């Protein structure tokens, strides 16, 4: 399995590697919070926009029939 | 599998290597015991 | 699990007995029952 045969090399003598001990710690993928997945996003309407800094939005006024 | 192959191969190499080292030590023991016997046998040059 | 690797060296130099010049003093013959030999002796017949 010569891709796996890094160990003991290409020489019959004077070159073989082993190991005394081993050790292992991994790292996790942390948890998953998407906005539209989480149930706070019902209270919000989300509008994609390109430049909030560049044009100023005020007087958003709503016309209401009664 | 994983690690067990390499521990197997290194155990085989440990046995073969220690046998080779012991054979070399037997040869040097032959050297040393023959030299020991010559030093037991040889009287010094002024006596001879 | 990652391993703490070590490396062996296997070069132990090889001494043949008949290569070294102690063997011109020596004369070595195998005999597989020297463990069973109690006393070996040679007998010399000198006449003047």
């Amino acid at each position: 399995f010569d891709n796996l045969r890094i160990y003991f090399g290409d020489d019959p003598s004077r070159y073989n590697i082993s190991f005394e001990a081993l050790l292992g710690i991994y790292c996790n993928k942390i948890e998953w919070i998407n906005f539209f997945t989480t149930p706070i996003a019902v209270a919000a309407n989300v509008i994609r926009f390109n430049d909030v800094s560049r044009m100023t939005l005020g007087k958003v006024l709503f016309f209401i029939q009664l | 599998t994983v690690i067990d192959q390499i521990l197997n191969i290194n155990a085989l190499h440990t046995v073969l290597r220690s046998l080779k080292n012991s054979a070399d030590s037997l040869e040097r023991g032959l050297i040393h015991a023959f030299m020991q016997t010559l030093l037991r046998k040889s009287p010094p040059q002024f006596i001879v």
